[PDB]
């Protein structure tokens, strides 16, 4: 049920079956004594469990939490909106985790999938990474165990006041 | 065996 | 020979009764920072019709 | 909190008017209704600690501390038996209360949300394992290893209260929720150096370190059963929660700090594993191997990175469930022959085979074979202090190979040979310490299917 | 020839093997049980966009029916 | 079943000990049997040619050298029993070996398997337990007033008393348990 | 017993301060530590200045 | 290969009568080397090697001098591989 | 030098008076309850009913809430041609530089 | 497809039955060996059906199943890598843990925990398995470690030998310290390429830098008993025979050599991590194979020979062509387990003993042991069309059609020379001449676990390098055209170690004796590496331990330093105050003296 | 012959020939067999390290 869009394949090429030769082959009995002896009872069981969910079938929310005022527009020592801040910036900084893993996983089922051609077939998957790694790294890295809201702001404010000085 | 227990030469050091 | 079990294990009521007793007592703290029930900015909503608190 | 808290304040008077015959039945049966209890503490919200109140509060660091001491206290019940049954019954429930007392000080340190409070329980569990050391040990020098492990951590402390009575002047309070939001850092002045070691030695003394691990070995080896297991689980890991704690507060002076108690540990971890390979005494080398995976521990946290702090925490718990079963091992051999010298008993195995497998299984947990929780802290902090500096590996797999060699020579020498002719006194084992064993391992073992409980906050 | 084997007395270790595995299945058992059914009848839910003008109660945004009970009861 | 040593070897003992360490050394060296025959019996020659000699001096000065050649001719892996002490299977069984005293902690169930072997055993722990006595004197009388001067302990002097000092050396566990 | 007592306890009563025992003690517990603090703050200085220079890769450590 | 004390007594006996030294028609069990027989020393320590040889045990040194006849071999064998008949 | 007592013999096995000892204490009743209450309120209780509640234990961590907002970023950024990971953990404006 | 993975993981998972059935009654039964036999071959049969599909179709799969633990941006999960490596390997191994179940069953027929012994070889596949199968470098290392844990259990088999015990705790002594090498690796893929999946390593390391794989290396050379580590593999004969047969000679040593093979797409990148390869596989083959060469025990000489194929596995691995590598670990499975076989089968025949000088005149005697093991030599040695013929020969061929380091070479040739002298060495002591055993004659072999045993890996030996070389698809460019003595390099050299070697054994039938040459004593006595190696070192680590660290530091020092020190200060000042003096008119005067100093100080 | 008085801490225990207990003969009925030690007898300081599995300093071939 996942998104293709979050999660994307390929699409599926596979070669018809031409064969050559008049043995028979081995692989095809083997596949349909698996099927009659494995897949259909195991096919039948989901059936009946899908069934019994079916009968009684009840939902689950995704929470949606609403954007709360960010670090920068809190005032010194003013504890409940920097309490809403770090926990809107705790909240952000494991949803980026979670995107960073997201293209990792596309990183690595690319080159999985491609074979022996991965350098090449994957380079794009790669470029998203870096991309992805650089920002992550630039956002979060360096800040510590003890790591805070303030301190991420401190880093993006020495990272520009760099900047406006390699501007001259 | 026993939890050891003040001696006397352990008492007269006291 | 009820008399006789409860008068001499008595004593296996006492932590079950301090685990109550701690419940309790948890809930009524819990009642003394109730200051920002709904004040949030994140979790503040309209009461929800034949709702008083939202118990936070 | 009080829902644990509570009824641990009452399992004392239960201990204390329950019959002769029925104080460790009553005691264990509610210990573990109370260690059950425990364990919805587990479920921490990843954002927040769990406020319960002003005073206390949990996090994914508490939590598996707390855990971890309710457990302790049944499975300490449990081992305290066999020697205590010689005891009268008031000593017999002042022992018991000892160790409530003990439970009930440990869990309000890790739950307190401020950190004079935490100082004030911290220290207060002082006086209860001194009383059980002095008290109830079986040896002449028990006495100078309570005034070592007695004065050690005081020494240590006494200037931590003045920094925290400093800090509370200054900032205005000692709550961890508001020093952790405000946090200014610290400045390279000679009084913010002081002020920063004043914080760091206290836990660091509580955390073997080595120069200041002396108090560890004569207070194991010479303790009871029970004060060991204690000692080796959750006293010690007193250290590593406050370190973790305070480190807050001293930011910028860690780095230029570290470096000595850094060294330290790093050197220290390979002293005293070769230490253990040469041991007379099976205590004093499961003391020793403490020591080692301790400043493993230390390491990390001065490291202050989320790796390491995740590696520090499943490591303090791992090591306390494994130093705890080895104790309990031990204790075991030195009940049947009465005597900690290694050579003495020789060749077990075939005269106790549950107890060889127990202790293949405890020796494995120590030599940190995967997927053992012991394994993913030690791994954890060796990626942590790679990347801190890659010739840190050098003396971490050092050290990884010394733990295997002394572990596994422990196994072989005790459990392995031809069996000592003369001694006969060598006796079926009992349920009760099978029992023991089975509950130190199988939690272990089950926590690597789950380990998400055992990484921390950071996780 | 049969010669009579020296060995240690196994039976309270076999005792012990007893009863730990007994103590275990007895609350596993049907712990197992009432796991297999939940999951084959009441089943997991279904992950459906909030109806508007709706306040989901806290159990209801996990999935899982025995996480969802935790939740419930005691969180 | 070893037999008490004495303070010192004799130069007979000695020169028989070198001669079977020659003797196995040349076998590991000579793997065939007839090679093995023919060096044995110059071996048997060498000893010969001086198995006569009158001064003490000479013998031992010849003892030395012989050593010293041995040492330089020994074979770098030379054959050792498999039983023998650092042979493959020198204490393989050792773990099998179990003491007579366990079987006293058997639970009453286990005893009760093999009751005949245990009224046996009973009667065995009667045996000793009413030899003891008379053994202790027997070995207070014989021991010479400093002490005993050596580990050779005396038979039974009259009968119906059994070797001091048996209980071990009989009960001693099976070569082979299993 | 007296192995025992003799490598645990004997040894610290029957111990003097002398040239052989102060000068190894001083080699062999000071020595390796500072040995070990110049290899360590040589290395991390490097690191460090490298960083500064921006001359380090670090394209894709982004779990420290 | 039970090894009964039959068998090695008749093995034992076997390899003193395939030695060319000692004569086989007085050979017994009884039969001292030294003193019955004419055998010297060394011949006692090439009949302990070939014995051993024979049962694959070696017979420690110092229990080897001491033999000195072929029964004590049989029972010293006896006692080694716990040989009760 | 003193009147004390003979030191007691090595505390009498548990076997000898109870061959089920099962430890615990010397009174064969109490062994056997102590022996049923640690097994019943440790492995049956605490490790499999503790080990179940920690297994289901609800997942207040927000890992999944976590993978899901991760899902809808990634898709709607990348589906508006917007960077994947946006570099400034701030928004720019906000902040005022010295 | 579909059926792909369902498949490959049944063939891991059936294993594990027996080990949750050794809580059962099945335990205390006599038939749970044959459980676990039966278990293995079931398992065997399944994996063929993999095989088969990958044969037919390339069908590689990764298959993550179970998410063990997000730690922030890196994800654990339990992932297995059924690749060509893979696929190919479980049946192989399966066969041969089969073949050696069948022949423990006789073997260890006597041993009262049978049980135990067939559970904890069980325990070794299933880690082994782990190994192989692994796409994640922590569940590799779960596989190492387990490998190397059940290889201490076995080896030290018989507790009582003291012998024992140092053996196991020699294996695991090196291979920690190979181990080292590993953590090294885990660690810096973690910090670098933020992964432990084998895939995402690969994708983003284009160009590995050299740390990395010298720890790969460290840790290879410590599985598979390299030079500077190779101790341990002979030493672990002490374990039974059964045991070594299928760890020690063809399943856990190959592991190091599967490691590196599993990183080949990284290894070709750095060159000089190729070079320290192949010269650590020359020095482990010339040195193992001259050692093997002048050993009397017939378990030593197997020893010597597995660790001199592991070199030249390893300096497959440093020409740079791994697939022959993995080709050349499938045939020395069969083989080599069964040599150690038959060794086992003579062993038990002659009442326990290994020495090749008390065994002879055995070729009539055995006559289907003999069969197998001339086999068996005949293919280590490279027989022509025989399963060494295949990989061993391509090994040698594409070893000179290269360019290489000279001295690995030259090492090469002469190794397998000296492969074929102590082939010889063997057969010629033990089943050539006349019998040399005691006198009391009990061989008897007809026995049908340890025929079948035998007869299973005999036709694999003959006849599993043809199918298998001719179904795998080809991996490798061939050395298509080259030099004929370049192409019969391998048999000339195999043919001169025969004569060789065949020269010197009939020289000793000769009556002439002559003192040993220095060149013996250091090819007998192992090189002196274990001499000085495990002498030196330890002695210098434990004692160090114990005068300094133990007491010097611990119990002097430190105590000097921070406890003693401050204790003798305050009982000196509390003598001082406590002067037990009580006289008035002493303090009395130190009044007058504080009044007179407070006055001038404090105005 | 006491270890020499250096401050060391050997103090009065006797200073034994450094012989592993390899060495020492097999064949003898050791009170300790695996050990190869006998009761009453005094124990070398470093037993521990010249214990039969740990070093062995028996004389060697070359």
């Amino acid at each position: 049920s996942w998104d293709k869009d979050v999660y994307p394949e390929p699409p599926r090429r596979t070669p018809a079956p031409a064969p050559q030769t008049s043995l028979p082959n081995p692989v095809t009995y083997l596949t349909k004594i698996f099927d009659l002896l494995v897949d259909r009872p195991v096919t039948l069981a989901r059936e009946f469990i899908e069934q019994q969910h079916a009968k009684n079938r009840y939902y689950y929310y995704h929470r949606e939490f609403r954007r709360v005022p960010d670090i920068t527009e809190c005032e010194e020592k003013d504890i409940l909106c920097m309490f809403e801040a770090e926990m809107q910036w705790r909240r952000d900084y494991k949803v980026d985790q979670e995107i960073v893993n997201i293209i990792q996983e596309r990183l690595k089922a690319c080159q999985q999938r491609e074979g022996e051609s991965y350098r090449q077939n994957c380079a794009k998957e790669l470029e998203q990474f870096t991309q992805v790694s650089k920002a992550f790294q630039d956002r979060y890295s360096d800040l510590g165990a003890h790591y805070s809201a303030r301190k991420c702001l401190a880093k993006q404010k020495q990272r520009m006041l760099a900047e406006r000085k390699a501007a001259k | 065996a026993r939890q050891w227990q003040p001696d006397v030469e352990w008492a007269e050091q006291f | 020979n009820v008399l006789q079990i409860v008068r001499d294990h008595w004593v296996h009521i006492l932590v079950p009764v301090g685990f109550v007793f701690g419940c309790y007592l948890d809930r009524r703290s819990d009642e003394k920072l109730t200051a920002f029930r709904n004040k949030s900015l994140l979790f503040k909503r309209e009461l929800r019709p034949n709702e008083e608190v939202t118990w936070k | 909190m009080l829902k644990i808290i509570i009824p641990t304040t009452m399992l004392l008077p239960m201990t204390w008017m329950s019959k002769h015959n029925m104080i460790w039945i009553n005691a264990t049966v509610h210990s573990l209704l109370i260690s059950l209890i425990s364990l919805s503490l587990l479920n921490q919200l990843g954002e927040n600690s769990l406020n319960f109140s002003l005073t206390f509060f949990s996090d994914s660091l508490s939590a598996p501390l707390l855990v971890l001491t309710t457990w302790l206290l049944p499975l300490m019940l449990m081992a305290s038996q066999s020697h205590l049954s010689k005891e009268t019954t008031t000593r017999k429930k002042l022992y018991i209360t000892m160790l409530i007392l003990l439970q009930l000080f440990l869990i309000m340190t890790f739950t307190a949300t401020e950190l004079i409070l935490f100082y004030i329980l911290f220290e207060a569990t002082l006086v209860p394992t001194l009383i059980i050391i002095t008290r109830w040990g079986n040896q002449t020098e028990r006495l100078n290893a309570g005034l070592y492990f007695l004065f050690y951590t005081l020494a240590g402390s006494l200037p931590l209260l003045v920094a925290l009575v400093y800090i509370q002047n200054t900032t205005g309070s000692l709550n961890f929720l508001i020093i952790h939001y405000w946090s200014h850092p610290l400045s390279n002045s000679w009084s913010n150096i002081f002020m920063w070691l004043a914080c760091i030695m206290a836990f660091m003394v509580k955390m073997p370190l080595y120069g200041l691990h002396l108090w560890l070995p004569k207070a194991h080896v010479e303790a009871p059963i029970a004060g060991s297991m204690v000692l080796a689980a959750v006293l010690l890991k007193l250290g590593g929660y406050g370190m973790m704690r305070i480190t807050t507060i001293l930011n910028p002076l860690t780095n230029y700090m570290a470096y000595p108690f850094l060294m330290l540990s790093m050197w220290g971890m390979i002293m005293t594993s070769s230490i253990c390979l040469r041991q007379t005494d099976l205590k004093s080398l499961i003391a020793y191997s403490s020591v080692s995976h301790m400043a493993l521990v230390i390491v990390a946290i001065m490291i202050q990175t989320p790796w390491s702090f995740m590696g520090a925490t499943a490591l303090m718990i791992a090591h306390g469930l494994t130093s705890s079963m080895l104790f309990c091992l031990a204790n075991t051999n030195y009940e049947r022959v009465h005597s900690r010298t290694m050579i003495l008993a020789r060749g077990l195995q075939t005269l106790l085979p549950l107890m060889a497998t127990w202790w293949l299984m405890a020796s494995l947990t120590n030599l940190a074979l995967p997927p053992s929780i012991n394994l993913i802290g030690e791994l954890f902090i060796i990626t942590a202090s790679f990347s801190w500096s890659n010739i840190t590996i050098i003396l971490m797999g050092m050290n990884m190979m010394i733990t295997a060699l002394y572990s596994l020579y422990m196994l072989i020498t005790t459990q392995r040979g031809k069996y000592t002719h003369h001694i006969n006194n060598i006796k079926a084992s009992f349920t009760r310490e099978n029992a023991l064993m089975a509950l130190h391992i199988l939690p272990l073992l089950l926590l690597t299917l789950n380990p998400k409980m055992i990484l921390g906050p950071l996780y | 020839k049969r010669l009579f084997i020296i060995k240690p007395s196994g039976f309270y270790d076999r005792r012990f093997l007893k009863l730990m595995r007994f103590y275990i299945l007895l609350t596993g058992i049907p712990v197992a049980i009432g796991i297999t059914l939940v999951n084959v009848f009441i089943g997991e839910a279904e992950l459906a966009d909030i109806p508007e003008g709706y306040v989901p109660e806290h159990w209801e945004y996990f999935k899982h029916p025995i996480s969802r009970w935790i939740a419930r009861t005691f969180y | 079943a070893f037999s008490a040593p004495a303070a010192y070897l004799t130069h007979q003992q000695k020169v028989l000990r070198l001669y079977k360490r020659a003797l196995r050394h040349l076998e590991s060296w000579c793997v065939h049997r007839d090679k093995y025959r023919y060096f044995a019996c110059l071996m048997r020659a060498r000893f010969d040619e001086h198995k006569n000699e009158k001064d003490m001096v000479k013998a031992t000065q010849l003892l030395r050298q012989a050593e010293e050649e041995f040492w330089y001719g020994q074979h770098p892996q030379p054959y050792i029993f498999p039983e023998s002490p650092g042979g493959t299977s020198y204490e393989r069984y050792e773990c099998y070996k179990v003491p007579e005293w366990c079987l006293d902690d058997w639970h009453p169930s286990e005893k009760a398997m093999y009751p005949d072997y245990f009224a046996k055993r009973e009667q065995w722990k009667r045996l000793r337990r009413e030899s003891w006595e008379r053994e202790v004197k027997q070995l207070q009388e014989e021991t010479p007033p400093g002490g005993p001067r050596t580990e050779a302990l005396p038979p039974a002097r009259k009968e119906g008393d059994l070797p001091p000092l048996w209980w071990h050396i009989v009960t001693r566990p099976r070569e082979r348990p299993m | 017993i007296r192995w025992t007592y003799a490598r645990s306890a004997n040894i610290y009563p029957n111990f003097r301060p002398t040239p052989k025992t102060s000068l190894l003690g001083a080699l062999f517990g000071i020595g390796p530590l500072f040995f070990w603090y110049y290899v360590f703050k040589t290395d991390r200085d490097k690191k460090e200045k490298l960083i500064q220079e921006g001359k380090l890769d670090q394209t894709f450590n982004i779990s420290y | 290969p039970p090894l009964t004390l039959e068998a090695i007594k008749d093995r034992v006996l076997y390899v003193l009568k395939l030695y060319d030294k000692i004569d086989p028609e007085k050979l017994s069990v009884n039969s001292h080397f030294m003193k019955d027989l004419g055998l010297d020393s060394l011949d006692q320590v090439e009949i302990i090697m070939a014995m051993e040889d024979e049962f694959g045990f070696e017979i420690p040194d110092i229990d080897a001098e001491k033999l000195m006849c072929p029964q004590e071999i049989v029972d010293y064998i006896a006692d080694k591989k716990d040989v009760y008949e | 030098i003193r009147l004390q007592e003979d030191p007691d013999p090595e505390d009498e096995n548990l076997y000898e008076k109870n061959p089920d000892s099962h430890g615990y204490d010397k009174d064969p009743i109490v062994d056997l309850w102590n022996m049923r209450v640690v097994f019943f309120f440790g492995f049956s209780i605490v490790l499999v009913l503790g080990s179940t509640f920690v297994a289901y234990l609800p997942d207040y961590r927000m890992q999944e809430w976590a993978r899901r907002e991760a899902e809808r970023l990634v898709k709607y950024r990348e589906a508006n041609g917007l960077p994947l990971m946006e570099s400034n953990c701030f928004d720019p404006n906000k902040i005022q530089l010295p | 497809m579909n059926p792909f993975a369902s498949l490959t993981l049944t063939t891991l998972i059936i294993l594990t039955i027996p080990i949750m059935m050794s809580n059962s009654n099945i335990y205390k039964t006599n038939l749970y060996p044959n459980y676990v036999k039966t278990t293995v071959s079931y398992a065997f049969t399944l994996s063929l059906v993999p095989l088969l599909m990958f044969m037919h179709t390339g069908q590689e799969m990764i298959i993550s199943n179970w998410h063990w633990m997000t730690l922030q941006t890196v994800e654990l999960s339990l992932s297995f890598k059924m690749d060509y490596f893979s696929v190919m390997f479980i049946p192989v191994a399966l066969f041969v843990t089969w073949s050696i179940m069948e022949f423990s069953m006789w073997y260890m027929h006597s041993d009262p925990f049978i049980n135990r012994f067939f559970k904890y070889l069980v325990l070794f596949l299933i880690t082994m398995m782990i190994l192989v199968t692994a796409n994640n470098l922590f569940q590799l290392f779960i596989g190492w470690e387990g490998v190397g844990i059940m290889s201490f259990l076995l080896i030290g088999w018989w507790h009582g030998r003291t012998d024992a015990n140092t053996a196991a705790l020699q294996a695991i002594l090196y291979n920690r310290i190979g181990d080292i090498g590993f953590v090294l690796s885990m660690a810096w893929f973690l910090t670098h390429s933020n992964a432990w999946d084998l895939q995402q390593i690969f994708m983003l390391n284009n160009e590995c830098p050299n740390m990395p794989l010298i720890g790969l290396l460290l840790a290879a050379a410590g599985k598979s008993a390299q030079f500077g580590l190779h101790p341990w593999l002979p030493s672990a004969m002490e374990g039974p025979t059964p045991v070594s047969a299928l760890l020690h000679s063809s399943t856990m040593v190959v592991a190091g050599v599967f490691l590196l093979i599993r990183f080949y797409p990284l290894m070709e990148t750095n060159k000089l991590v190729q070079t320290m390869t192949l010269c650590l596989g020359a020095i482990t083959t010339l040195f193992t194979a001259l050692c093997a060469i002048t050993q009397n025990d017939i378990k030593k000489i197997v020893a010597f020979s597995t660790s001199s194929q592991l070199g030249l596995m390893m300096v497959t691995i440093g020409i740079n062509q791994p697939h022959l590598a993995f080709l050349h670990i499938c045939m020395h499975a069969f083989f080599k387990a069964m040599l150690f076989m038959c060794s086992g089968s003579i062993i038990h025949s002659l009442n326990d003993e290994q020495d090749i000088r008390k065994m002879g005149g055995l070729y009539k005697a055995m006559p289907f042991t003999t069969t197998a093991l001339i086999i068996g030599s005949l293919a280590l040695t490279g027989m022509p069309y025989l399963t060494g013929f295949y990989s061993k020969d391509l090994i040698i061929e594409a070893v000179n059609m290269s360019y290489t380091n000279a001295w690995a070479l030259l090492m090469t040739l002469i190794a397998t020379s000296l492969t074929a002298a102590y082939s010889t060495r063997i057969i010629f002591f033990a089943f050539l001449g006349k019998p040399r055993f005691p006198p009391l004659v009990l061989i008897n072999e007809n026995n049908p676990l340890l025929i079948n045993s035998i007869k299973r890996l005999l036709i694999g030996s003959i006849f599993a390098g043809f199918i298998i070389s001719n179904n795998i698809p080809p991996m490798t460019v061939p050395n298509t055209t080259m030099p004929l003595y370049m192409k019969m390099t391998a048999l000339i050299v195999t043919i001169m170690g025969f004569m060789l070697a065949l020269e010197l054994n009939n020289t000793t039938y000769y009556l002439k004796f002559k003192y040993p040459s220095q060149t013996y004593k250091f090819s007998n006595m192992l090189g002196y590496y274990p001499s000085i190696m495990h002498r030196l070192p330890t002695y210098h680590n434990l004692s160090m331990s114990q005068k300094s660290a133990s007491s010097l530091l611990d119990l002097i020092w430190l105590e000097t330093i921070l406890p003693k020190t401050t204790s003798f200060i305050q009982m000196k000042m509390s003598i001082m105050v406590s002067n037990q003096k009580g006289l008035i008119k002493l303090y009395f005067l130190s009044f007058l003296i504080t009044i007179m100093i407070s006055m001038t100080l404090f105005n | 012959e006491p270890y020499p008085d250096d401050g060391m801490g050997y103090g009065d225990y006797p200073k034994l020939p450094d012989r592993s207990q390899q060495e020492r003969d097999p064949w003898y009925d050791w009170d300790h067999p695996d050990l190869r030690l006998n009761w009453g007898e005094p124990i070398h300081w470093d037993l521990d390290m010249y214990i039969r599995n740990r070093v062995d300093t028996s004389p060697t071939p070359v």
